[PDB]
RNA sequence: CUUAAAGAGUCAACCCUUUGCUUAUCUUCCCUAUUUAAAUGUUAGCAGCCGCAUAGGCUG
DNA sequence: AGCAATTTAAATAGGGAAGATAAGCAAAGGGTTGACGAAAGCC
DNA sequence: GGCTTTCGTCAACCCTTTGCTTATCTTCCCT
């Protein structure tokens, strides 16, 4: 027995489009799983999965180059060079209207759940982008599978993410089978021995290289199983769909 | 006259027990029609205090008092069916 | 606590000019629109004269 | 002061012409966006 | 003894010019 809260038409601008070194565009499912665990921390409603779809999404720039951001002189000790233009590190920006659907388990009324999600989203930040606007979130429940599809079709219109898996690698199949690659998680390289320059000193830290899976965009109504669009934190330091690989 | 209606999806998802569902039955489930004359709707006179009404209320309340010890020994299924019978007899009367 | 955290792309402008889409065409033959039937619904609310009446009565 | 009838059939065919051309210029700019390493005054 | 400023150091490209998908609709039935 499943419960969901849907925030439709989440207009967000200033999204850090740099998903990884080789992916620029839509934020991956690690971003929205991070947003889900962020509310698990601030609001206390513990979130299993998030199904996110893109209503609108434009990467700022041309069709072959992204619009770089005019950097500001914010480091310490480079005064005197501040009159000249700051050097640009690559961070593409994008705008996106999203539709989010969080699997939550809740025991109180739907009004306080909607208010808690609204108070989170008013202080949230989708992929480094300020949430410009969002409709009032609404609670829908998936008692059975037809009710699961009711929740699924309540995200209309949006293009959700379905996992199609890695056959050999990322570049090969992106040309061959023409699917989109995105960060489904990370791979740990080395333990980090210096916790002085970090957010926490006690949380263990690892250098990571983003693993990618290959995904497709399908409209949420054309997705047969809603579990193939709900991304959640898998126990391989990755994220994964509940329904597995989309067929 | 009519049963309360619960619009809440989480409440419809989770509520199972007798009181634990009944605590979710609010005034907004059909009773609260429009709500602009609430203060006149809750200023009340007490002209019921008569002979036969008070003795009937006392004898029935004490009847309930004496029998409610078997009510807690019932199961959920019993409570639901017994209260359905009580509601049916109440609309009948 | 989401490759989290952060960032002003600004400016400027003469698309010019020119032009022959002309030419000739058989639309054409054919043929049954045929047959009915109450306008009823009171189908009219008038003309004088008795009067102060545009109140009320009478006359045919 | 509303009442206005029903069915039945709507043409078969033959044609939609090719021949020509479809300009040549000249432009299309760069100006900022550099981090390590190394002298070298300076607390 | 670092420390913060400014000047010197080290380079060198082969590019390509839209789809990705493509929207949540009536049979029984009796009141």
């Amino acid at each position: 027995m499943r419960k969901f809260i849907i925030v439709k038409n989440v207009k967000v601008d200033g999204i850090n489009a740099k998903s990884s070194d080789i992916t620029v565009g839509m934020p991956p499912a690690t971003t929205f799983c991070g947003l889900g665990e962020t509310m698990s921390i601030k609001t206390g409603i513990v979130v299993k999965a998030v199904s996110y779809g893109s209503v609108k999404f434009e990467v700022r720039g041309s069709r072959f180059n992204t619009s770089v951001t005019k950097f500001a002189w914010q480091d310490r000790g480079n005064g005197g060079k501040a009159n000249n233009n700051s050097p640009i590190q690559p961070k593409p920006l994008a705008d996106g209207v999203f539709t989010l659907c969080f699997e939550v388990e809740w025991e109180d009324c739907a009004e306080v759940l909607v208010d808690k999600v609204t108070n989170f989203i008013n202080t949230a930040r989708i992929a480094g982008g300020t949430i410009a606007s969002f409709n009032k979130p609404f609670v829908k429940v998936a008692k059975d599978a037809e009710e699961l599809a009711s929740v699924k079709n309540a995200m209309m219109p949006c293009y959700v993410v379905v996992d199609c898996g890695v056959e050999v690698n990322i570049f090969e199949d992106a040309v061959n089978r023409k699917l989109q690659p995105m960060v489904n998680g990370y791979k740990k390289l080395e333990k980090i021995v210096d916790n002085k320059h970090m957010r926490d000193k006690f949380t263990p830290a690892y250098l990571a290289t983003p693993t990618y899976t290959m995904i497709g965009y399908k409209m949420v109504s054309n997705v047969d199983n809603f579990d193939q669009a709900l991304w959640q934190y898998g126990e391989n330091t990755k994220v994964k769909t509940i329904g597995g690989i989309y067929n | 006259h009519k049963k309360g209606l619960v619009e809440d999806p989480i409440y419809r998802a989770t509520k199972t027990m007798f009181t634990e569902t009944l605590q979710c039955v609010n005034v907004n489930g059909g009773w609260f029609n429009y709500g602009d004359n609430i203060d006149e709707c809750y200023k009340i006179d007490t002209s019921f205090i008569t002979d036969t009404y008070v003795k009937q209320l006392n004898r029935y309340r004490k009847k309930l008092l004496a029998t409610k010890h078997i009510w807690f020994t019932l199961g959920e299924d019993q409570k639901i069916a017994i209260l359905q019978e009580c509601r049916v007899a109440l609309m009948l009367g």
